[PDB]
């Protein structure tokens, strides 16, 4: 679904 | 592996009517997409993510559905909307498409214009002779064709080809080619092309004879 | 303004190989995923394959998986599809399409398409026969004329009525396959001014055989 | 403005019964073509297809 | 609202990343060079400056990778092991930089309260503190070390370098880690730095009230206040965004618009933290009155070699 795609 | 079945395959719709077509999947599908494709051109995205109007699509179009049942709806039917409509599912790759739905613009009934053409001389010297009969600019598609050589019906050796709905006047056309051998052609006088249509109780007849 | 252009089609014998290419312009190419999607003749659409922007995620259709290879050339803005061991069912019109949005599984921008035919049959140029009204046919406010295209292969001949009408009222009847060769016809309705007073010709162009036959439609 | 708040509800709806309550409020506001569309979206809320009823009421 | 969000911003993100990268990779390099082989060590605050500059240097050394990652719109080419290593490395250097800012503020506070502490200040005690700070940063980066992996996102059709929480309880985990990022990354360091600034300002304000002492004292006060202001300016937006994100994972806020704004602004705020790591050398090392003379000496090094 939704995820934390950012590097930090 | 998810199969998409659209309903109906064919449907006529007059301008201004509300059009609604369905798309059913065998399993629970996450998202459904709707594309319009006109004969000769590439498809265009109408609806993405099962209810979201794609950029550039008119407000008349609207997608809906969930689970295994989805639908595409046009509030006011217009001429430009007549095309074939496809649904594509995404739940997991591979992606699968639907069978398609042909949306035809319903027109007033029109009698076909019949024109008969005898075989060309070049073809005659080639060894065969094909008589052509053009039945143009009529509606609906339903039309019967009979060939009469000297009054006797000829059923073997006839190829008919229908066109799609002409975007100019919303009419159809069809060619009927009766191919015969040169020797069989060389021993008969009158060749007749009869076309029975919904618009007329009596068939439309165009014939010729090799006397002229 | 986004433009996608496919190329590389043609006639291939069953079991051959063919690399289709897709050139993209009007957007940053190396940011979105691209799909290959084909459509069979007179049949519906079919998703073929998909490749992401950096070519890390590749999906194939089950009817295609293992035989084809989708690839990408980001520095040159190109999408490749290598087809190997082609089958009769693979005969179709191929498109490169993208959602132009992260490579999501839909197609907002479609290419023009390229035709691929899979048949061991020869490439026969067409035979073009004129169809004019014979003697004894009266002339009304308009006259219908015909061009009969007989015995050609592969598909996609274009009958252009360039002289006199230029798509005034043209009915191009779809091709029918008889005895292993295609047959079609083109009717054109033109006012009585242009015929037989002026010259009306039909040019049948067969790119697969690279032939072009013109018929002048003389009266009889 | 009441119709705007009930149009917020479907996007923020927890389940189908909240959609039903908001669509009945819109029906009462309409009484105070739209009526028929709301009467169909009320059917979709009653069926239990929550997401599809949200999409219908957004229309 | 429920419509899919925008992607316009991703065109500008990688370029900005590269800008910050070259700027910080020059400045921090200058600092680390002045400290590393050129004489200048043997001071505790100086050792802290060096370690902070190394953390920021190795930190911004990963900016090209993230600029490439945003260029290919989340498609990760380098593999899962590289996603692990560089994600945990990024987080480790963030925590090392922030913990070192806090440690330098504590060092300034305990050096202002105690005027009789020499510059050596038991240098081996710093040789024990530095590994302690690095180990605390590692332990704080253990979540990023355990969850930063490559996962296939089918809806994007993209192998993305994400935090691979258990998808059953993903959201919960996200919320948790977000709050942890707020506490170990902003809250506790903000408290330490703020209290240290307040105390230092108080003691200074007592000691040197009159004359030139007041002038130099006001300058140093503006320096400490500038430290706190830089940290706040370049870390408050990111952590506010992560806090709102945590609220979304909880379900308190579910508005499409708010979450779309969170995801839209998050890479910019991440870049803002990195710009803090880039700005710190100007704030700590380039402020000394000996620095400009040392810079002129380095500039004339090859001329004297001729």
């Amino acid at each position: 679904d939704r995820v934390y795609i950012h590097p930090f | 592996d998810i199969v998409l079945t659209q309903s109906p395959a064919i449907m006529s719709a007059s301008p201004g009517e509300k059009v609604t077509m369905t798309c059913s999947a065998s399993s629970s599908v996450t998202y459904m997409y709707w594309y319009q494709q006109k004969p000769g051109s590439s498809p265009r995205l109408l609806i993405y993510d099962t209810s979201n109007l794609a950029s550039g699509v008119p407000v008349r179009f609207s997608g809906s559905g969930s689970g295994t049942s989805y639908s595409l709806t046009i509030s006011r039917m217009e001429a430009e909307d007549a095309a074939t409509f496809y649904c594509q599912q995404w739940s997991s790759y591979p992606l699968t498409f639907g069978a398609g739905t042909k949306l035809e613009l319903k027109r007033a009934d029109a009698a076909p214009t019949v024109s008969i053409f005898p075989p060309s001389s070049e073809q005659l010297t080639s060894g065969g002779a094909s008589v052509v009969c053009f039945l143009n600019n009529f509606y609906p598609k339903d039309i019967n064709v009979k060939w009469k050589i000297d009054g006797s019906e000829r059923q073997n050796g006839v190829l008919n080809s229908w066109t799609d709905q002409d975007s100019k006047d919303s009419t159809y056309s069809m060619s009927s080619t009766l191919t015969l051998t040169k020797d069989e052609y060389e021993r008969h006088n009158s060749y007749t092309c009869e076309a029975t249509h919904k618009t007329s109780t009596s068939p439309i007849v165009k014939s010729f004879n090799r006397n002229e | 303004d986004v433009q996608l252009v496919e190329s590389g089609g043609g006639l291939v014998q069953p079991g051959g190989s063919r690399k289709l290419s897709c050139a993209a312009s009007g957007f940053t190419f190396s940011g979105f995923g691209m799909h290959w999607v084909r459509q069979a003749p007179e049949k519906g659409l079919e998703w073929v394959a998909y490749i992401s922007s950096g070519s890390s995620l590749i999906y194939y259709a089950d009817t295609v998986k293992g035989r084809f290879t989708i690839s990408r050339d980001n520095p040159k803005n190109t999408l490749f599809l290598q087809m190997t061991s082609l089958r009769s069912e693979d005969t179709a019109m191929y498109f490169c399409a993208t959602s132009l949005y992260y490579g999501t599984p839909w197609f907002a921008y479609w290419g023009q398409g390229t035709l691929v035919t899979v048949s061991a049959a020869k490439t026969t140029p067409p035979s073009v026969y004129p169809l004019a009204p014979g003697c004894g046919d009266t002339t009304g406010s308009s006259v219908t004329l015909g061009c009969l295209v007989k015995g050609y292969f592969p598909e996609s001949v274009t009958v252009t009525w360039n002289s006199g009408s230029l798509s005034s009222s043209v009915h191009t009847f779809p091709a029918l396959l008889q005895s292993g060769l295609y047959t079609m016809s083109s009717s054109v309705t033109v006012p009585s001014s242009t015929w037989p007073s002026q010259t009306v010709t039909c040019s049948v162009a067969h790119p697969a055989s690279s032939t072009t036959v013109d018929k002048k439609l003389e009266p009889s | 403005e009441t119709l705007n708040d009930n149009l917020k509800v479907i996007e923020k709806a927890d389940n189908a019964a909240q959609v039903k309550d908001a669509l009945t409020k819109m029906r009462a506001a309409a009484l105070d073509i739209l009526v028929g569309q709301i009467d169909d979206a009320l059917k979709l809320a009653n069926e239990g297809k929550v997401k599809e009823a949200q999409a219908a009421a957004e229309q | 609202c429920s419509q899919k969000p925008s992607d316009k911003h991703l065109d500008a993100i990688p370029i900005l990343y590269y800008i910050i990268f070259v700027i910080g990779f020059l400045v921090n390099i200058v600092v680390v060079t002045l400290f590393c082989c050129q004489k200048g060590p043997k001071k505790v605050s100086s050792i802290y400056i060096f370690n902070l500059a190394v953390a920021d240097l190795l930190l911004l050394a990963t900016l090209p990778l993230w600029a490439t990652y945003y260029s290919y719109r989340y498609d990760w080419l380098f593999g899962p092991v590289m996603c692990k290593v560089f994600g945990s490395f990024l987080t480790l250097n963030m925590f090392a930089s922030i913990f070192f800012i806090t440690c330098m503020s504590v060092d300034r506070y305990q050096s202002v309260i105690y005027p009789f502490l020499s510059q050596r200040r038991n240098p081996w005690q710093a040789s024990y503190i530095v590994p302690l700070v690095w180990c605390m940063a590692c332990l704080s980066s253990l979540p990023t070390f355990y969850f930063r992996d490559v996962r296939t996102i089918e809806y994007l059709g993209v192998n993305a370098c994400i935090m691979a929480f258990p998808p059953e309880k993903y959201a919960q985990w996200a919320a948790g880690i977000a709050l942890m990022k707020n506490i170990l990354g902003f809250i506790i360091p903000l408290i330490f730095i703020a209290t240290c600034y307040f105390g230092i300002r108080k003691h200074l304000l007592k000691t040197n009230s009159y004359g030139k002492n007041r002038i130099t004292r006001d300058q140093v006060l503006k320096m400490a206040a500038a430290v706190v202001l830089a940290f706040i300016i370049c870390w408050l937006p990111f952590h506010v965004l992560t806090f709102l994100d945590a609220l979304a994972w909880m379900g308190v806020i579910n508005s499409c618009e708010v979450i779309a704004v969170i995801d839209l602004a998050l890479p910019f705020a991440i870049l803002l933290g990195f710009t803090n790591s880039c700005v710190n050398p100007f704030l700590y090392c380039f402020v000394g009155n000996r620095f400009q003379q040392k810079l002129r000496s380095v500039f004339r090094v090859p001329i004297t070699w001729l």
